[PDB]
């Protein structure tokens, strides 16, 4: 029947907001996965380059968008909705330089990104955005910081968190794999974060994807100490990693 | 329950109706064509609409624009609603010529243009764009790239793309010769030859490319080239 | 555009009130010493950091707030309640008196009501802090209207939450047997058996600025 | 449907059903004495968890001379409240004087009025007893509605139970009464509202104004009301 | 679920993919008068068929005057007819002022196309139904024409919705315009379209028509109430 | 049935919220208005039913300049909005240009106002006016159609004083040869007798190039002619 | 702007039977003194115009970018050689520009002289934006613009702005001739400007002559 | 505000019954004066003087006694008082009875004519003085037409009132004849209560109430009359 769910901006008998729970389906119905996990004084973000449901140059598909050269951030559901939120964080992350004089925080970014998507919800003025993102970076207190939003307002926050269509079949996953580094042998810091959470973050993917996962098929982002760039690790050492797994 | 009503709402599947009729909305409307060659990037538009009006002139209706001397844009869909982007394409180069002495590049006005068609879509009062865009150029350095702007954002790199109303037909005939490393005077006759199988023996097929070293801009159809068309083989 | 019912209330309210009537259970309980707030806090899993995530945020350094609803709005109504802290600091040198702050909350609470086209906070508030003319622990509402209580919950199952406080309380309780109180009221109440560092606890701390109890702190209370 | 649109029969909607609305919020009690106006009111209890020692939500000021007892929507009682304040004292920045009474409802009904009449919102389900004293009349007690036809009183109850607590006004009360006199006799009007016989004194608010060349306006404590309903006790001034 | 949900909206499309509130004013613009036009070689004539209400009545213009070189024959309705005329009269006009060149002919037609395109996409504002017919002369006589969405093509020839189709079909086997150089053929030819697409057993053309030429040494010269029914009302 | 917005089109190509007003004009009082080739001369009734009225306040041939008079119809209280619309701009344009506005530029302004896109205003007029180019007379629609007529009648019984009209104006009629074929026609559809109250003539002569109404005294000899 | 702070020399717009000659140097003194002696002023605007300066250099470019653009808008619109903006349309168009500042006070000291072929008579419909014999012309097909601060504008058949009015026109006009040959055109300019280096205080060598005919827009650098 | 599909207006025709659900009043004009008439009625014992409820002053020379939603008026008459000044400050005269009747109706019709907007339930009428030394009794109803007088009535049954007054209304009368006359019209209060009906004489420019005391010496006249 006709319910209560054809405006945005308008409750439900048992209180929920039925337009936001549809847009988070929006998310789950692009069958592309993410994944982002942060270790000691190291994030890294795992995309997935595959077309939002020939010839199209695989280069440039993606879904890995550095807002700054410090903040890196992913984004996942409808492309077009994706695209726009891009812009709607470089303009502010830039503003914040422009207001403040100083590098924009990472967990200052997420909350200023979600104070502009609550502005949308209880008006009516526009359509919600249907994305989602995990936003990295670290700050000024040399630690590494994780971010997750979802299409409603959230800033949430995880050591470790997958964000896509399969979030329902993965924190059962990533726990185990969390675990087989913080509780188990964890010796020092040899700086050597890229061999030890990166190649604990590929593997969390491959449990996720039944593929092979194609090196030509993915991209990663670190933003590391002593890097300090979200720079997107080349297709060799992306090979050299996925061989790492036997 | 009738859902797909304004572009505010959001079906309860999770798909965004109202947008995806837009698809089925440029599948009738004709045809446009494009893809990279060595040495330079032809493009293609049909207008296979001959059997009602024959009396517009023949080299008349064009729907090849370019924003300066070295981007081409093409239509596929509503021919009203794409002078409106190509207005908001122009204003973009001319913006980005005051403030920056130099011609905008193509990877940032693909992102521009975009912006501007979905930002069309968010509004529950204005009504979305109903026209498939086509972007390319050709640098003299680095090769071609045509980007495809579609509605509802979606930026998309190609190397040949065809959308209209066959575009689940040339999209097979392009993947049989490769097109990356072979000319624009030989391509040019392949490309008549593909529009004879899927319709009659009209000069209704405007087109121009962007470089055969001609000081690689935008050029017009250049009609003594087109006219030796390789009608039967 | 929130329009009246033949029965002579707002129905978009009522259906708002059942947001907050299902969320997780927010709790105060005021003292002659000070007032303390509660929360439970339902962690999903052990990804979330709990120093991210948080029921329990600061307007100034004598005001505390507690949220019970719609998360995503957690942070809006948070951002005009510090900047109502700011401009009544920049005029007035002294710090802001909660009724002078829940009445402007309120007040702003209320216009996205009345308004066209606008949706109603799903969310309600709990003010608690040190004044100059005691201690106040208030409850914001989503229709727009506020409430002096002494000890009140607005989280999911209330009806029977505040029957142990209508039960369990006195008029002259200290801050720290109050504590032992409201972990009853929370442990004691229903499921969430498992309190182990998940229950966010502030409290006015008698006068001194507004501290908000740590993990190992709530342990030595939690233990009983 | 919205506010703007009549109905065949002549009436409105929207402020109709606030006209119900405020029928189903607790009552208020107005009455003019020989020496101050007096008003009445209804704390609805929710709990005991209350503080009910120094608040209360019914009656409230408006100025140091003007105050209000308001019954209905008490979210949105604080907004004209809010309103009233300034236009008390924006009389007084304009005029360096106090503001008639007249010259306020005529300020505040209008601020009603206009949310009856265009913008599409929803009106004001709240109306109040407003009282307070003047030179140029004396006391006067005014009453306002959601759509703003105001008129002047001696005794009104609107709230919950009004036909029933007006006609209580219509025998007991008196052209000439003194101030405790009309305090007994507003007393006992608020409690058989109810349906009870004394009231639990951890209830019902009373204010009274009673300008003694400077406009006292003093309000009651929990303890002052006791004395008041000792005195109900012996003299019973009943239902009828 | 169909046939009555996606009709009265500027806004929403069909599922099918075709927007059914501007296809009606597509279709608006048959009920109106016939219209015609010949572009020669050097000349550009335009007869247009007036529209006698009542006896009594007088009949309304049809054929308008924009520039010296540039003159517009609506058909459709009256209301949004004369808003874009006034639209592409303060347009031309404040070409010559701002310039001192005359306004491009195409690059008016671009002006006037893109004001039907933001009365489109508004919800508030509905499309102009309403079928220009611009004819002029810059240095080669070029007519082009509009309908609600945004159009042009460089005709040769044309019709509107009265009897279009009977007129059409005149003009498609009539392709020696270009080479009929002598005006008096032109207008001959041009009215010969309406004798041959009028209704059934009305009157020809007495002093009801409208005519106009623009051409080299032509102004938007509207052809007077006396050369017309001297030979060109008389042949036929 | 589409008739929630006002601006939708119809499958037939036609408006809607514009045609219900298209009736609306035909529920006011009759007029009727001649113009020959000497002038222009009007007519109208006077539903003046309750003998408690003023019969001056109520009139239904105003005046949008010295030069121009013109007729009413349909609603009676937005006819006023148009015809003080007018007024202004036809003395707006006195003051820019120094010679009288043209009808044909006059009631062109009188349409456009008639396209709000509020509401489409239900009133027709019968703008008449010896403006420049001998005499003229208009009569526009609340659809914008401004078609010059020779003898048109609106009102609740326009119908009737239409074929009347066709079977008597004449081209070579002087202003007292209209006068009474002003007259004739208003005997025809008339739930009264034509007394020297009910009808309201007044007529724009060519010489004074102004307008003068005929008054109770002046009508008396026109009507007792008996046509 | 105020005040001339980077002026410029003056510039010589003959036109002769080829086509257009122009001349420049290419000092650009601060005021006082020569700070750039390598600066163009002879801008080209189209295929078949050009354009030169005098007076502040530095409100030149909010002139040429306001031009430049203008002609990128024609040329993506030429559906006909005929469409190309004619040297009548540019020069009516910057006298608006200066017409619309003279309005308020900021005027952008220039002397801005168009020139260029007012003719479509000689096949140029190909653009070449980014980088055999002559023809003869009627002497009406010639269109040299002058434009003053102030909003003066017309057009003739020499023009010479800036301080070579009371030095370069003397001398240019009782040797002026009709049809003049190139080498006369170039020997006249080359015999004035000398006149131009003993007198001005700001003048120099480095005369960047630009010559417009019916086959493009040719460069040249002499010294005298 | 949209039309009918027949030609009505659906949200005027429903302000114009909203105001056949209040209170009567009645004018009625003289040779150089117009005493008004109104009938309300008020709670016993409560309600000491209605606070004037009815016959609302704009100026010192013209009265106003509406008829309708109470609560509407105040908007109306303070839009009114307004106006009623500011012509007074800007043409320097008081303003005349034909200009704030000129003034109400276009307030009423912008009200309906704009969209989003409540029409004003309400219907009045005004009494005053013209320019010269001249009275005539205006009546506006919620549609914006409106018409002088010599007589009229307003409020709930108003056509029973208006057509009594159709009969005996003579033309000159006395100052204490012309209140009998609508004194004579209580045709829709029964019992005919000396503390409902409320008269005002406005004479010599001067408005002026008139004491319950000569109200029970003409009241009780027409009890003594039907008989």
């Amino acid at each position: 029947q006709s319910m209560y769910d054809r405006h945005l901006t308008i409750f439900s008998p048992d209180g929920n907001l039925y337009q936001i729970e549809y847009a988070i389906k929006a998310v789950k119905n692009t069958n592309i996965t993410s994944v982002g996990v942060k270790g000691e004084n190291c994030a890294v973000i795992i995309s997935q380059k595959k077309m939002a449901t020939k010839l199209l140059d695989y280069n440039n598909i993606t879904n890995i968008y550095n807002i700054t050269d410090e903040i890196g951030c992913s984004m996942v559901g409808m492309p077009g909705d994706c695209l726009s939120m891009v812009y709607k964080a470089r303009s502010e992350a830039s503003e914040f330089l422009y207001s403040n004089g100083y590098n924009v925080n990472a967990e200052t970014l997420c909350r200023n990104i979600c104070d502009k998507i609550q502005v949308y919800t209880q008006h009516a003025y526009m359509r919600l955005h249907a994305c989602s993102g995990m936003i990295i970076g670290i700050d000024e207190n040399n630690k590494p910081e994780l971010f997750k939003f979802d299409p409603s307002g959230f800033c949430a926050g995880y050591r470790a968190c997958v964000i896509g269509n399969k979030e329902q079949e993965s924190i059962s996953v990533l726990e185990r794999l969390l675990e087989k580094r913080k509780k188990k042998i964890q010796q020092e810091t040899i700086d050597e974060d890229i061999r030890n959470t990166t190649i604990l973050a590929i593997e969390a993917l491959q449990t996720i994807l039944a593929f092979d996962l194609k090196a030509s098929e993915i991209e990663v982002a670190i933003v590391s100490t002593k890097n300090r760039n979200f720079t997107q690790i080349s297709e060799k050492e992306i090979d050299n990693y996925l061989t790492y797994i036997a | 329950a009738g859902y797909d009503l304004s572009v505010s709402t959001f079906s309860p599947d999770g798909r965004l109706y109202q947008v995806e009729y837009i698809y089925k909305s440029i599948n009738n409307n004709n045809t446009a064509l494009c893809l990279e060659c060595k040495d330079g990037i032809i493009c293609c538009c049909i207008n296979s609409n001959m059997d009602k009006n024959k009396m517009i002139k023949k080299n008349s209706y064009n729907r090849i624009y370019h924003v300066n001397n070295n981007i081409i844009i093409t239509y596929s869909g509503f021919d009203g609603d794409a002078r409106n982007i190509i207005d908001r394409a122009r204003s973009e180069a001319n913006t980005y010529y005051y403030n920056f002495h130099t011609n905008i590049p193509l990877h940032i006005l693909v992102n521009r243009i975009s912006l501007y068609i979905h930002a069309y879509t968010l509004y529950w009062h204005m009504r979305p764009f109903a026209a498939s865009i086509i972007i390319s150029s050709f640098n003299e350095k680095d090769k071609g790239d045509i980007y495809c702007i579609e509605p509802n954002g979606a930026c998309y790199k190609y190397s040949g793309i065809v959308i209209g109303k066959n575009k689940e037909m040339f999209k097979t005939e392009i993947e049989k010769k490769d097109y990356k490393d072979i000319n624009v005077r030989d391509a040019i006759e392949d490309i008549y030859k593909f529009i004879l199988t899927s319709n009659n023996l009209q000069n209704l097929v405007n087109f121009s490319w962007i470089c055969k070293e001609s000081s690689y801009e935008f050029q017009n159809i250049h009609e003594e080239i087109l006219t030796p068309a390789l009608n039967k083989a | 555009l929130t329009t009246f019912s033949p029965t002579g209330k707002l129905v978009q309210i009522e259906y708002a009130l059942n947001r907050v009537s299902s969320s997780s259970p927010a709790l105060g309980i005021r003292a002659k010493n000070g007032v303390i707030i509660a929360t439970e806090k339902k962690s999903p899993n052990e990804l979330i950091e709990e120093n991210s995530i948080f029921k329990i945020q600061q307007i100034s350094e004598h005001i505390g707030i507690v949220y019970a609803g719609m998360p995503g709005d957690f942070r809006v109504l948070l951002k005009r309640a510090r900047k109502e802290a700011i401009r009544y600091s920049l005029q007035y040198g002294s710090e802001i008196l909660v009724k002078e702050l829940v009445k402007i909350i309120a007040s702003i609470v209320q216009e996205f009501t009345q308004t066209g086209g606008v949706r109603p906070f799903g969310l309600s508030l709990l003010i608690c802090g040190v004044d100059v003319y005691g201690y106040h622990l208030y409850q914001i509402d989503p229709s727009g209207c506020y409430f002096n209580w002494m000890a009140t919950c607005v989280g999911k199952d209330y009806q029977n939450n505040m029957s142990f406080l209508e039960k369990r309380y006195n008029k002259d309780i200290e801050i720290e047997d109050a504590i032992h109180t409201a972990i009853l009221t929370l442990k004691e109440s229903y499921e969430g058996v498992l309190n182990e560092k998940n229950i966010e606890i502030g409290v006015a701390y008698d006068n001194k600025p507004f501290k908000i109890l740590t993990q190992n702190e709530i342990k030595d209370y939690l233990i009983e | 449907s919205r506010t703007t649109t009549f109905s065949p029969e002549g009436r409105l909607y929207q402020v109709e059903y606030a006209l119900e609305a405020i029928n189903n919020a607790s009552i208020t009690i107005g009455l003019i004495t020989k020496d101050g106006v007096i008003l009445g009111a209804d704390k609805v209890f929710i709990s005991k968890l209350i503080d009910k020692a120094n608040n209360y939500e019914k009656i409230y000021k408006i100025d140091k001379h003007i105050f209000c007892g308001v019954a209905g929507l008490n979210a949105d009682a604080n907004i004209l409240i809010n309103q009233s304040r300034l236009y008390a004292q924006r009389y007084l920045y304009n005029y360096n004087e106090v503001q008639p009474v007249s010259q306020l409802v005529v300020q505040i009904c209008d601020i009603k009025q206009s949310y009856t009449q265009y913008g599409g919102l929803r009106p004001y389900g709240v109306s109040f007893l407003i009282g307070g004293y003047d030179t140029k009349d004396g006391y006067q007690l005014y009453h306002t509605d959601p759509s703003g036809n105001y008129s002047g009183w001696f005794a009104t109850a609107i709230g919950t139970n009004n036909l029933t607590a007006s006609s209580v006004l219509k025998q007991e009360w008196k052209n000439d009464m003194t101030l405790e006199e009309g305090l007994l006799l507003a007393l006992k009007t608020l409690a058989k509202s109810t349906d009870t016989e004394i009231p639990k004194s951890e209830k019902i608010e009373l204010a009274y104004l009673t300008n003694k060349d400077g406009e006292v306006y003093q309000k009651y404590l929990t303890e002052k009301e006791i004395e008041e309903l000792i005195k109900l006790y012996t003299q019973k001034y009943i239902k009828e | 679920m169909y046939r009555n949900l996606y009709d009265t909206d500027n806004i929403i499309y069909s599922p099918e993919g075709r927007l059914y509130q501007v296809e009606y004013a597509s279709e608006a613009i048959k009920q109106g008068t016939c219209a015609v036009a010949i572009k020669s070689k050097d000349y550009v004539v335009v007869s247009g068929l007036k529209k006698c209400i009542s006896k009594l009545s007088f009949p309304q213009e049809k054929i308008f005057k924009i520039d010296d070189y540039i003159g517009i024959s609506m058909s459709g309705i009256t209301s949004d007819a004369k808003v874009l005329t006034k639209f592409m009269q303060n347009e031309c006009l404040s070409h010559k002022f701002l310039y001192n060149e005359n306004i491009n002919i195409e690059s008016l037609v671009r002006s006037v196309a893109d004001k039907y395109q933001k009365n489109t996409q508004k919800s508030s504002k509905r499309a102009f139904g309403v079928g220009l017919m611009i004819a002029a002369y810059h240095n080669e006589p070029c007519i082009f024409e509009t309908r609600p969405n945004g159009s042009y093509f460089e005709y040769d020839a044309l019709s509107f919705g009265a009897r279009s189709h009977a007129s059409k079909t005149y003009l498609e086997k009539n392709l020696h315009l270009f080479e009929e150089c002598s005006l008096e053929e032109l207008i001959l030819h041009c009215l010969k379209a309406l004798k041959c697409s009028l209704s059934s057993e009305s009157e020809l053309t007495i002093s009801n028509t409208a005519l106009a030429v623009v051409g080299k040494n032509h102004p938007w010269q509207e052809i007077s109430s006396l050369q017309l029914e001297e030979y060109l009302s008389k042949v036929k | 049935e589409y008739d929630r917005g006002v601006n939708t089109f119809s499958p037939e190509g036609r408006l809607f919220q514009v045609e219900y007003a298209l009736g609306a004009i035909k529920l006011g009082s009759t007029a009727v208005g001649i113009c020959v080739n000497d002038g222009v001369i009007l007519a109208s009734e006077r539903r003046i039913s309750s003998t408690l009225i003023e019969k001056d306040s109520v009139e239904k041939l105003l005046s949008i300049d010295d030069h121009i008079g013109c007729a009413m119809s349909g609603l009676m209280a937005d006819a006023r909005t148009l015809i003080d619309y007018a007024r202004v701009e036809c003395n707006h344009y006195k003051f820019i240009y120094n010679e009288n506005i043209n009808i044909k530029s006059c009631v062109e302004l009188i349409s456009e106002l008639a396209l709000d896109f509020s509401r489409p205003f239900g009133v027709a007029l019968l703008i008449g006016g010896v403006d420049k180019n001998g005499p003229c007379l208009w009569y526009t629609e609340p659809s914008g159609t401004n078609t010059r007529f020779s003898a048109a009648s609106i009102g609740s019984a326009q119908e009737g004083a239409e074929l009347l009209l066709q079977e008597n104006y004449k081209k070579d009629m002087t202003f007292e040869q209209a006068e009474i074929l002003a007259l004739t026609v208003l005997r025809q559809v008339m739930e009264d007798k034509l007394s020297t109250s009910n009808v309201e003539i007044c007529a724009i002569k060519k010489s004074d190039q102004t307008f003068y109404k005929y008054n109770t005294d002046d009508i008396s000899r026109i009507i007792d002619v008996l046509p | 702007t105020l005040g001339p702070v980077v002026t410029g020399t003056s510039v010589i717009a003959i036109k002769y039977k080829h086509g257009i000659m122009i001349a420049a140097d290419r000092k650009a003194s601060y005021g006082s003194y020569a700070k750039f002696q390598n600066v163009e002023r002879i801008f080209k605007i189209n295929n078949k115009t050009v354009m030169g300066f005098s007076g502040e250099l530095a409100d030149a470019q909010y002139l040429h970018e306001l031009l430049t653009r203008k002609n990128i808008n024609n040329l993506s619109e030429k559906k006909r050689k005929e469409d190309m903006y004619t040297p009548q349309h540019y020069h009516s168009y910057v006298s608006r520009v200066f017409y619309v500042r003279k309005n308020r006070i900021d005027p952008l000291f220039n002397n801005i002289i168009i020139a260029g072929i007012n003719s479509q008579k000689y096949d140029n419909n190909d653009d070449n934006v980014l980088l055999e014999e002559y023809k003869e012309i009627h002497k009406d097909d010639l269109y040299i613009g002058f434009v003053d601060m102030h909003g003066t504008n017309f057009c003739d058949d020499y023009i010479t702005t800036g301080y070579a009015r009371y030095f370069a026109l003397t001398l240019l006009r009782d040797h002026y001739k009709d049809n003049m040959t190139e080498e006369e055109a170039r020997i006249l300019i080359n015999e004035c400007l000398r006149i131009l280096y003993f007198r001005d205080a700001t003048s120099s060598n480095f005369i960047q002559i630009v010559k417009v005919t019916s086959k493009g827009v040719e460069y040249e650098e002499p010294y005298i | 505000t949209v039309f009918s599909p027949d030609g009505h207006l659906l949200q005027v025709e429903h302000a114009l019954e909203a105001v056949k659900k209040g209170g009567c009043a009645v004018a009625i004009k003289s040779s150089n004066f117009a005493v008004l008439a109104v009938e309300k009625k008020n709670i016993p014992k409560l309600q000491n003087p209605k606070t004037t409820e009815k016959l609302i002053k704009l100026d010192e020379h013209n009265c106003l006694a509406f008829a309708g939603l109470n609560a509407d008026a105040r908007v109306l008459v303070n839009k009114t008082r307004l106006e009623c000044q500011r012509y007074y400050l800007n043409m320097d005269e008081p303003a005349p009875v034909d200009y704030i009747a000129k003034y109400v109706a276009k307030v009423q019709q912008k009200f309906t004519h704009r969209g989003g907007v409540r029409p004003f339930g309400i219907a009045t009428l005004i009494a005053g003085f013209k320019n010269n030394k001249e009275i005539c009794i205006y009546q506006t109803e919620p549609s914006g037409i409106y018409a002088a007088w010599k007589a009229q009535a307003i409020g709930k049954n108003a056509k029973i009132v208006q057509e009594f007054l159709e009969k005996n209304y003579q033309e000159n009368m006395e100052q204490k004849d012309c209140i009998f006359l609508a004194l004579k019209a209580i045709f829709e209060v029964v019992e005919l209560s000396s503390k409902n009906v409320e008269v005002a004489l406005l004479t010599e420019k001067d408005l002026t109430f008139i004491e319950e005391q000569e109200i029970n010496s003409m009241v009780e006249l027409i009890d003594q009359e039907r008989t």
